[PDB]
RNA sequence: AGCUUGUAGUCCGUAAGGGAGACAACCCAGCCCGUGGUUAAGGUCCCCAAGUGUCGACUAAGUGUUAAUACUAAAGGGCGUCCCAAGCCCCAGACAGCUGGAAGGUUAGCUUAGAAGCAGCUACCCUUCAAAGAGUGCGUAACAGCUCACCAGUCGAGGUU
RNA sequence: CCCUAACUGGAGUCCGGUGAAGCUUACAUUCUAGUGCACAGUCUAGAGACCUCUAGGGGGAAGUGAAGACCCCGUGGAGC
RNA sequence: GCAGCUUGCUACCUCGAUGUCGGUUCUUUCCAUCCUGGCCGUGCAGCAGCGGCCAAGGGUGAGGUUGUUCGCCUAUUAAAGGAGAUCGUGAGCUGGGUUUAGACCGUCGUGAGACAGGUCGGUUACUAUCUACUAGAGGUGCCCGAGGUCUGCGGGUAAGC
RNA sequence: GCUCAGGAAUAAGAGCUGAAUGCAUCUAAGCUCGAACUCUGACCUAAAAAGAGACCUCUUUAAGGAUUCCGGUAAAAGACC
């Protein structure tokens, strides 16, 4: 039979397609440290989109030296608190948590997520970790941070979000010293990312609920005379005669949306401090207006408004150091009508 | 350009007449299939 | 038809000319080669068979042609005396309905053999023995059975 | 020994590698590894390779010869690179 | 405990399987990553690659990658693991990569049969090499 | 070919009839195929501004009629955006009979043509009079 | 052709039980019930009862680990490896190398200028010395040397068909 | 049709009331190869499998409906 | 000699029914390689060819006639490869052809009728019991009681060509 | 709007060292390179991994969980925030 070849419908690199087990994106891989100690991640909340007019400066690009319009996503980033230090041990069966020390001072609203740890061992526990590193058992150190969404207004929740980050250094002793220095303090977004650099974004995407094969995998409808015979948006065949089973690679209906996704090489265009420079007339739709400091990201970002966005320094970047963008105009038109 | 060393180490070898594998000079047997007859790499 | 269609000996012989009909002729023209009038070759080697089978006449003709060419090219026109031995007396029939009255009709002729039975024989001098072996080895390549070469007379001379 | 027709070659020892620059109109220079302590010296159109390990020097020479082979033309008309005039 | 330092794989597995089935205390195989598998390099690699990529995703054979998992699977085949006797036997076997901390300094014994000294030639590979060729970090 | 600063949707579709706007001697043409387009299953070939495509003459002088030729699109009714942010559109599609390189057989072009074909094919730019 | 049609014996049909992975007709066995004992076919690393059994060799391919069998690949080749026999040269000295020699004449007959040992008749081109050639090849209009065949000094034990 | 998208009303999804029929030797959470009247969920050897429930389209149960309408046979019929 | 992808041969299964040809949709397997990756030879200057070896990751399209498979033709294209899955796929679709009952043309027959020749017309049934798969939940098992943050035995991928 | 490599081990193949067979030889041991293939690295999922996990905190007539109530970044019912 003279068959006409067609690429497979949809991608099997994301299966099974089920609801994310949490509302907070989790990072599986941390980059390699190539500089002084610092955190490798940050968190914020998505607001909406605008566009800016910036003098093009991408090297070797066609549109170099002339004005362009770019879509940007505005992200609110109130300062985070470093609440704990965690130590990991390496063996045959991979890393294993072996110690944690919490900060003495914490926010009273953290009681909504977990009961507040009490100030027991602080100096003795830290020196315990130091002795462990001194006897060459500890391999790496990670920091535990949370957000403080009570300062914002467009986000209804008042309970913090807890997650683990990574410190970037060239030695375990340096990581431990830096973690001791920064433990139990507030870290601003400027201390993590420099303006003009690239980042990686993770977030839970918008949920569409249960969807059929056509909208879930993008299969073809029924064409022509077949479009009015009873099956229009159903799949053609569920399999062959043999094997006598339906393969897992056949398109079917189920959950669509609310998965975890990652975007690569998004550029940071502006680190702001005052919210009046991005707020349109009438505020953003369904959000309100910006009150704290923010950040502008070139392009789009996964997830809807009022969703938590995690950021980490690039893991597969190609291009060399880019530079500070030259923003000329930031659109503050009404998003409404 | 015909030079002594280049021709010495480039086109001074025998060729199997069945699988086209190149062999040494003082040989009578393809090292990979054992065919009896070997010709010589074509000159100019 | 293919060679293996008529090569096994499973059924009785079928050779009486006066009962069957319409047997096609043969291609092999002469059964003696080279210097027939000479009788003073001290070495007499021959090609023998290792298994019972049937040889078509076309295979015998091809083997004879190739041996003739090799021997004449190397030994010389007067330096040998080749002689084929087995003549094709059998008859081959090919059905041509289905199995309804499946009895066949004559299509060719074949020569049955027996294990260790001589087929060819070449006589040469002492200086052309290797050429004789070289010639007899190609002839057995066209033949439908495994074949070995035996030096019958003058074994002490060559060996 | 070195041979070339039109494009002069810059054989330069640097670190544990031998860099071949401008080979048949080449912008990306090729790299040949040096095995062991096999000290090599470049002098005009010839290369001498010293050492105390026989397999080591042999493999170093083999790498240098194999890196500089032009693999899309005819050996009759193109004959360039480094060739061994005498084994170890 | 049994030290798998330089022992034939099938010989070791057969002895351990039989003396598990006889009924006793549990057994421990340590250093189960330099056990020997006699045979040429290419043939061993080819057979293990074909064993690895053979199943169907929902219900096909899931051949393990880790070295101690491979040794356990090899012993699992010389044993009626579907019956009650076999399941009880499988409950008393523990193969470790390297040396676990609790079995540190423990008294060892060996199977005198399965010895690489009892091999004619030098045509063999070690189990960790096949484990790393199959893509396992151990 | 050389990249364009702007982004052009592929509006016209294989089977479309365009009104050629030069003085070569043809009025209407029929897009047969598009140069440098692979495609996928069931998808008709499509062409946009600055795309060289083979056509057929449907209305014109008897000598030119029934001839397979090459031509490019100079205008299209489907909108496309400038580099600095703006959308441009026309009232009607148009095409000019040319050669493989880009020399138009006609020495006179009627009406405006998009500036992007003027940059991609300089000859069309020079032969035109008004560019928008 | 696990096709069709004969014939002798024995079977399945109508035949348990034991062994072959399962197996109508293949091997042991033709069978009333209960208990003890020894064997047949077949097996004895584990699954699985009983040998990680003994003696002498072979295979390096996971080849093989498959009585019969409707279930198991051929011609041809192998300076792969293990054996037998037959010839030939041989420590006063065989083979592979180290060496040079291959000098007398010739530049062989050759019309093209030239196929001058290597297009095309011939013959050992030396009376003579290991060698000396009508002679393969890098070279080669022709050659030419470099030198093929072919012997000679040289090592120092088996070599070769 | 390229190439599909949004929307409207009736069903469906969820809740209350009412309330049937048709396949059914038994068991049954399966998948691969072999074997077997040569097209096995049940035999042989492996591989997998914690149980219950809801929604969904129909891969398989050589799915169900039915003593084949095609071919042959019957010293069976009818019409012409 | 291999394959069983064309046509034959046989009559082992199915006549108290295993729903035919082609196309459409969707998934997968083989390599005996059309393009993409790597090599070898050439009577390979370069460009481009010719022949062979490894390699099945990705790609292999749009249209005119015809029911067609097959095949011819057109303009592109890196190329527009061939086969298997009950000649994959009718409890998914279609009904163009073949295969009922009606009628016409030609040829046979004395005639009823026939064609293995052509042409026009001609109903596509079912509420899913079991299993498989796609997603969503409730339990029980491990466990001091609860919460949080992680590791990673394993599974998937083309995520790029 | 984004959509990479780099590395390890290899196939055909190209070499080094090297004897049986004094020499020579890519192979008989041994070694070095070598593909859109394989593995690793990115990415999605994953303590119901029966070897059924690690660490920390809060508290054992409490911590904490559910139902009622006002809602939506979620939603066929459940679940989730
Ligand atoms: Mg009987
Ligand atoms: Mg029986
Ligand atoms: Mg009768
Ligand atoms: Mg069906
Ligand atoms: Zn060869």
């Amino acid at each position: 039979m003279a068959s006409i070849h067609r690429p497979k419908r949809g991608s099997l690199a994301f299966s099974p397609r089920k609801r994310a087990k949490s509302h907070i994106p989790r990072f599986r891989a941390w980059p390699e440290a190539t500089g002084e100690p610092k955190l490798q991640s940050f968190a914020g909340y998505k607001v909406g989109m605008t566009h800016v007019i910036m003098v093009d400066d991408t090297k070797n690009s066609l549109t170099q030296g002339m004005e362009i319009s770019v879509p940007v996503t505005v992200i609110e980033t109130p300062a985070i608190r470093v609440a704990a230090i965690r130590a990991y041990a390496e063996d045959s069966t991979g890393e294993k948590a072996i110690a944690e020390v919490w900060a003495a001072d914490l926010d009273p609203e953290l009681k909504r997520r977990i009961p507040i740890p009490a100030a027991g061992n602080q100096a003795e526990a830290l020196e315990n970790i130091g002795k462990l590193i001194e006897e060459g058992r500890v391999s790496d150190v990670r920091a535990v941070i949370y957000t403080l969404p009570k300062s914002l207004t467009g986000v209804p929740k008042k309970v913090p979000d807890i997650m683990e980050s990574g410190i970037s250094a060239r030695d375990l002793g340096t990581k431990f010293e830096y973690s001791k220095t920064i433990l139990g303090t507030l870290v601003s977004v400027t201390d993590v990312f420099k303006n003009g650099t690239l980042v990686d974004t993770a977030a839970i995407t918008i949920g569409k609920g249960t969807q059929g094969p056509v909208k879930r995998w993008g299969i073809q409808l029924m064409k022509g005379k077949h479009s009015r015979q009873g099956s229009l948006r159903q799949v053609g065949t569920l399999g062959a005669f043999n094997p006598s089973r339906v393969s897992w690679r056949v398109p079917q209906m189920g959950q669509m949306g609310y998965h975890q996704r990652t975007e690569f090489n998004k550029r940071i265009l502006k680190i702001g401090s005052d919210g009046e420079e991005v707020t349109p007339e009438g505020g953003f739709i369904n959000y309100g207006l910006v009150r704290g400091d923010y950040i502008l990201i070139k392009g789009s970002v996964p997830g809807p408004s009022k969703r938590l966005i995690r950021l980490r320094d690039p893991i597969r970047a190609k291009k060399a150091d880019l530079g500070e963008p030259n923003i000329l105009y930031i659109s503050r038109e009404s998003k409404q009508g | 350009a015909r030079f002594p060393e280049a021709e010495e180490r480039l086109l001074n070898k025998k060729i199997c007449m069945k699988c086209n594998a190149r062999n040494a000079i003082r040989a009578t047997r393809c090292r990979k299939c054992g065919y009896g007859t070997l010709r010589v790499k074509s000159k100019e | 038809k293919p060679g293996s269609m008529y090569r096994n000996v499973r059924q009785r012989s079928f050779t009486r000319r006066k009962y069957m009909g319409g047997v096609p002729g043969s291609q092999v023209i002469h059964y003696d080669m080279g210097d027939k009038a000479n009788t003073s070759f001290p070495v007499k080697i021959s090609l023998i068979v290792e298994e019972k089978c049937q040889i078509r006449h076309t295979a015998l003709e091809a083997a004879r042609i190739t041996a003739n060419r090799h021997l004449v090219a190397d030994t010389g026109k007067m330096g040998f005396y080749m002689k084929l031995r087995v003549y094709p007396h059998e008859v081959i029939r090919e059905n041509k309905s289905g199995m309804r009255r499946a009895f066949g009709k004559n299509v060719g002729t074949a020569a049955r053999v027996k294990p260790m039975q001589k087929i060819f024989t070449v006589a040469v001098e002492k200086q052309n023995f290797k050429a004789a072996k070289e010639a007899l080895w190609h002839a057995g390549q066209k033949l439908p059975t495994p074949c070995r070469i035996v030096v019958d007379e003058g074994a002490e001379l060559v060996q | 020994s070195i041979v070339y027709a039109h494009f002069p070659m810059q054989v330069k020892v640097d670190g544990k590698t031998l860099i071949i620059g401008n080979f048949l109109g080449e912008k990306k220079p090729r790299f040949a590894k040096i095995i062991g302590e096999t000290k090599v010296k470049v002098s005009g159109n010839d290369v001498t390779i010293t050492g105390i390990n026989k397999e080591d020097v042999g493999q170093t020479a083999a790498n240098i010869e194999q890196k500089t082979k032009i693999k899309r033309f005819d050996p009759r008309i193109f004959q360039d690179g480094i060739y061994i005039v005498q084994k170890a | 405990v049994i030290d798998a330092k330089g022992l034939i794989l099938g010989r070791l597995a057969s002895s351990v399987a039989k003396q598990l089935l006889s009924g006793d205390e549990k057994v421990y195989i340590i250093n189960a990553e330099q056990a020997i598998i006699s045979g040429s390099r290419a043939a061993t690699l080819r057979e293990y690659r074909e064993t690895r990529e053979r199943g169907a995703t929902e219900f096909g054979p899931y051949f393990p990658k880790r070295p101690d998992r491979i040794l356990k699977r090899t012993i699992r085949g010389m044993l009626p693991y579907k019956r009650a006797r076999g399941r009880d036997a499988m409950s008393r076997l523990k193969v470790y990569v390297g040396v676990p901390y609790e079995l540190k300094g423990a008294e060892t014994v060996t199977i005198p049969d399965a010895d690489m000294r009892l091999l004619s030639s030098s045509r063999y590979v070690e189990l960790g090499e096949v484990s790393q060729k199959m893509g396992s970090k151990f | 070919m050389k990249g364009m600063r702007s982004n052009i949707p592929r509006a016209l579709n294989a089977g479309a009839q365009i009104a050629c706007v030069d003085n070569t001697g043809a009025k209407v043409v029929e897009i047969i195929s598009v140069k440098k387009y692979r495609g996928v299953k069931n998808r008709m070939p499509c062409a946009g501004i600055g795309d060289m495509c083979v056509v057929s003459v449907k209305k014109g002088t008897p000598e030119m009629r029934k001839q397979v030729l090459l031509a490019v699109v100079v205008r299209q009714k489907q909108e496309f955006r400038r580099p600095d942010g703006l959308h441009v559109s026309f009232e009607d599609n148009a095409m000019v009979i040319t050669d493989e390189e880009g020399i138009p057989k006609g020495t006179d072009i009627k009406g405006p043509v998009a500036r992007e074909v003027a940059e991609r094919f300089p000859k069309i730019g020079t032969t035109a009079s008004i560019i928008v």
